[PDB]
């Protein structure tokens, strides 16, 4: 990776069509209207920072049965908005963390009677040691995780 | 300093 690594692009099917890419280098990636957000997304309904993405080092207890990938980094998609985003098919609300597997379309915002939609592409193209870029490892069936004072500080430094 | 909800 010289730069770049995940790759966020707000695809025409979301009322958007611009490309946004996370920098490997930067941790975490933070998303909204608000340019102090690593990637630029202004949607009145969203917040100034609706959500962002963080990396972190993948690991586990023991490879019994299962295999993991010793220890590598994934990326967690960190929902901050108050108007929920949704990921693929699992609901975002404001303190949530995602797994981020390469592909993955993360929904930030959808009005019914607005027709306000938007979704963004998540798409790795470099993989910077990651146990497998972002497959959907196994144990784990794509479940929302709950984020802690750890995450909220994150977004304090922003 | 934010009022959202989208139903």
């Amino acid at each position: 990776g010289n730069g770049r690594f995940l790759t966020l692009k707000p695809l025409p099917d979301s009322i958007i069509q611009e490309s946004l890419e996370i920098q490997q280098g930067v941790n975490p990636f933070f998303i909204g209207r608000s340019e102090d957000c690593n990637c630029k997304i202004e949607d009145n309904r969203l917040s100034r920072v609706h959500c962002f993405i963080f990396k972190k080092r993948h690991a586990v207890g023991k490879s019994m049965y299962e295999s993991p990938a010793q220890g590598l980094d994934d990326i967690w998609y960190c929902h901050t908005g108050t108007n929920v985003s949704y990921l693929n098919n699992n609901r975002m609300i404001q303190g949530t963390k995602f797994l981020l597997q390469d592909g993955d379309e993360i929904k930030i915002i959808w009005d019914k009677n607005n027709k306000f939609v938007i979704g963004f592409k998540v798409e790795i193209n470099d993989t910077t040691g990651l146990f497998n870029e972002g497959l959907g490892m196994l144990q784990e069936q794509r479940v929302v995780l709950k984020q802690t004072a750890e995450e909220k500080d994150l977004v304090k430094k922003l | 300093e934010d009022i959202y909800y989208l139903d």
